[PDB]
């Protein structure tokens, strides 16, 4: 069992740079595959990003060059960069993480940990 | 250890051929010395020809022959043009090599004979 | 870096074992081409045979001595036996080999090593006879020199060939090792070909593969260049002149101050290439012989093995010189040996720091496909299917040869528990350090992920490698059992061990 947290996001305006961060403690970091989700207050939650424990990274459509994912090791920490923010992104945030799973990956469910999420903010 | 049987005999007019067998009952090692020995009336026997088993040969002459089957243990020499002072009783005789090597023509070094025909 | 360390280390290995099976083809069209040329019942050159033994079975010396009277070379002098007996237990040697050559036994009280007069005619007088000589127990190496000395009486004696007393020899063996003497004027040892015959178990056929995959690749390469590092034991020949003038160094043999009792069959053939002397192996001549079956005297004879390749290293070296232009590929293999250990070990650490599951996955594979590379190689050339076997040798050299070089490295410089701990404490700790490598590998990567291709190739990667393994080992079971992985030669032995 491992506990998420997130840090960062605020209001920033089109074009901009902004970075979010999610710290996990547990006994194996690198052993949890993580994932990034968005829940707009229109629809439901939809799957984003996400690197698995081999430094495999996976991107969702429409962010797949304007999103870049990466993690750390040392610290426990995972980080999503974001690039030529768009108004249909302002959304919140969630760092989810997952040990053991089967071959989906982009569903709520197969993610048995959650965050309590950031909520990030985007202005033309 | 190893008997030595010989086939072959009786009486040919001097224009004529023949042919002698001698039967190995052994081992021959594929280095044993084979000789045939022929005694005369009234003397002691004198050397014939002698081959190894794995090869090599040697006579006295030409006139006769060596050869051997080497599968089922057989020697045959066979005689050409045959004079009437040649007629005489042969006998089949094996040398062994546990004493020593080199070869010499002397019958006393040969341990192992065989019976006469003819 | 992981990646580039396997690519580099599959590279290296094809590369060398290419360019040895190309230098073994290249020197047995020479042989053959050589032989081609050989006159029908050629016995120019007059050969005594030497063979020394210490405590044999006397089945296998029996039938040694008969394989050696079932020799078709006429043009042998006399046989030599020296045995290093001089007790009442080694009179069983002494029996049987009057039951097969002769009755003359000579049993001297003294050493012709430790003797003021060395000369042969101390204690022999007739040359014409085959005579055996008992000594009390001193070394293969004093057994031989008696030998030696013996066969340098007679003038008339060109080249000595020198037979253990548990070796089976071929009809042609003698010609076949004598032949290349007369070739080349250089030429003045042979060596050849040695053949396990009992296979019978897991370890003597892995040990049987090892034998003829080395004789045929590696000896044949050097003698290519005519540049053989260490000559045949059960199966070799050397030139009388040689041997009368090298035999005092080699029973002089000094390391740091202390005499050198094993490392027999290399000290000489380095002393031989210190002279600049050629030497040429051929695989035309087969001899059989025995192989050890249990993993401890396994173990201990490649220690011992390793001991002998270390201390003869440094000397090998400092003489490759004097070839000239030769040599060169005999350092390029003694450096090959020394860096391939070296990374060998090197990577089997790295592969324990890191434990990228990434990594075991793709060095299982490789070596696994030089595995397959290998004894397809072997099965071509000696018209076999049992040569596959040769993949499950990765185990036994995991196993056997890293604690072996380990000890020797260990050893070679500065009651029954301190004795004990010198031979197998060592293997224990590498096999204890392996266990905990591995088991430490399984815990840190405890999870599972079908999402991933990279982790779903290692675990198929896995899966196959030990579902081949298992194959592998169930086809071995079955060949045991249906006796087809018997060697035909086995048959006869004990089909007259039963009727005996
Ligand atoms: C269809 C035809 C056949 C196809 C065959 C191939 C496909 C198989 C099926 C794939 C589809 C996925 C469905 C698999 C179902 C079974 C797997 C499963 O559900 O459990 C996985 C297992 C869970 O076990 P657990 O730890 O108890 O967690 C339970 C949490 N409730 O999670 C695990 O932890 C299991 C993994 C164990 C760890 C393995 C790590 C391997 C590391 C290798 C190290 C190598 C060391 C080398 C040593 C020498 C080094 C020099
Ligand atoms: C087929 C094969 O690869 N055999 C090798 C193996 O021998 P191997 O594995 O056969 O071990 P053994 O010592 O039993 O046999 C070696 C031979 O040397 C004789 N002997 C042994 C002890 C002694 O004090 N005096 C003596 O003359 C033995 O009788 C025997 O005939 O390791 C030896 C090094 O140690 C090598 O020389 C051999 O080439
Ligand atoms: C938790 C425990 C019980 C499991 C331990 C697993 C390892 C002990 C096994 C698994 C697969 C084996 C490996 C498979 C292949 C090879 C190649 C081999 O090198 C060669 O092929 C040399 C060829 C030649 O020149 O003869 C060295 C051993 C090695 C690494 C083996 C070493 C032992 C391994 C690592
Ligand atoms: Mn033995
Ligand atoms: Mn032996």
């Amino acid at each position: 069992q491992v506990q998420l947290v997130e840090s960062g996001g605020g209001l920033v305006q089109a074009g901009g740079s902004l970075k979010v961060s999610c710290a996990a403690s547990g006994r194996a970091f690198k052993t949890y595959r993580m994932a990034w989700f968005r829940q707009a207050p229109g629809k439901e939650r939809e799957f984003v990003s996400g690197i698995s424990a081999l430094e495999t990274t996976y991107y969702a459509d429409s962010v797949k060059g304007r999103f870049t994912i990466s993690r750390d090791n040392t610290k426990n920490t995972v980080s999503l960069q974001m690039d030529s923010l768009k108004p249909e992104d302002t959304a919140v945030y969630y760092c989810a993480a997952r040990r053991y799973g089967g071959t989906d990956y982009t569903t709520t469910g197969s993610y048995d940990y959650w965050g309590q999420g950031t909520q990030v903010t985007v202005s033309s | 250890q190893v008997q030595l049987v010989e086939s072959g005999g009786g009486l040919v007019q001097a224009g004529g051929s023949l042919r002698l067998a001698c039967a190995a009952s052994g081992r021959i090692f594929s280095s044993d010395t084979l000789a045939w020995f022929r005694r005369a009336p009234g003397k002691e026997r004198e050397f014939v020809a002698a081959s190894r088993w794995s090869g090599g040969g040697t006579d006295y002459k030409g006139r006769f022959t060596f050869s051997r089957d080497n599968t089922r243990n057989t020697m045959c020499l066979e005689m050409n043009s045959l004079k009437p002072e040649d007629t005489a009783v042969y006998y089949c005789a094996l040398r062994t090599a546990r004493d020593s090597y080199y070869y010499t023509r002397n019958p006393t070094g040969y341990d192992y004979w065989g019976q006469g025909t003819q | 870096s992981a990646v580039w360390g396997i690519s580099v280390y599959g590279v290296f290995v094809l590369g060398f074992y290419i360019a040895q099976i190309v230098f073994s083809e290249f020197n047995r069209m020479r042989l053959s081409d050589w032989i081609s040329l050989r006159p029908d019942n050629w016995n120019a050159t007059r050969v005594a045979v030497i063979i020394a033994g210490y405590r044999e079975d006397p089945f296998m010396f029996k039938k040694c001595l008969e394989s050696v009277r079932d020799s078709e070379y006429g043009n042998v002098a006399r046989l030599i036996c020296v045995i290093d007996g001089d007790e009442e237990e080694d009179l069983k040697m002494a029996e049987i080999y009057k039951q097969v050559y002769n009755d003359n036994v000579k049993k001297p009280g003294v050493v012709l090593c430790e003797s003021e007069n060395k000369n042969g005619s101390t204690i022999d007088s007739d040359v014409s006879k085959n005579i055996c000589i008992l000594q009390p127990h001193r070394g293969k190496r004093e057994s031989l020199y008696t030998g030696f000395q013996l066969a340098s009486m007679d003038p008339s004696v060109h080249a000595v060939v020198l037979i253990d007393s548990d070796t089976v020899l071929e009809k042609n063996a003698i010609l076949e090792v004598v032949y290349p003497l007369s070739c080349d004027p250089n030429i003045k040892a042979v060596a050849g070909e040695c053949k396990i015959w009992n296979t019978d178990t897991i370890l003597s056929m892995l040990v049987s593969w090892r034998y003829f995959s080395a004789f045929n690749v590696e000896r044949g390469a050097q003698s290519l260049w005519k540049t053989v590092q260490c000559v045949g034991g059960p199966l070799g020949a050397y030139t009388i002149d040689i041997i009368n003038e090298i035999k005092d160094p080699w029973i002089t043999q000094t390391f740091l101050g202390n005499k050198c009792t094993y490392g027999d069959n290399r000290r000489l053939t380095n002393e031989v290439l210190m002279r600049g002397k050629k030497i040429v192996y051929t695989p035309f001549a087969v001899g059989w012989s025995d192989s050890p079956t249990n993993v401890m005297r396994y173990i201990v004879q490649q220690t011992r093995w390793s001991k002998s390749w270390c201390r003869e290293i440094w000397y090998t070296l400092g003489s490759a010189w004097k070839h000239g232009f030769s040599g060169i590929y005999l350092a390029f293999e003694c450096m090959y040996q020394i860096m391939y250990f070296f990374l060998v070990m090197y990577l089997f650490s790295y592969i324990a720091i890191k434990a990228d599951i990434r990594a075991q996955t793709a060095t299982v594979l490789v070596s696994t496909l030089v595995t397959i590379i290998k004894s397809s190689y072997l099965a071509l050339r000696a018209k076999n299917l049992k040569a596959f076997y040769f993949v499950l040798y990765t185990y036994v050299y995991f196993f056997c040869m890293i604690p072996a070089r380990i000890t020797a490295m260990f050893t070679m410089f500065d009651a029954r528990v301190w004795l004990w701990a010198k031979q197998f404490l060592i293997t224990y700790m590498w096999w204890a350090g392996v266990l905990a490598a591995g088991v430490y590998s399984i815990v840190d990567n405890w999870y599972f992920d079908w999402a991933d291709i990279q982790y779903r190739f290692a675990l198929v990667g896995i899966c196959s490698y030990l579902v081949f393994v298992s194959i592998v080992l169930v086809i071995y079971l079955i060949g045991k059992i249906t006796t087809w992985n018997y060697t035909p030669l086995q048959k006869e032995l004990i089909e007259e061990r039963y009727l005996h």
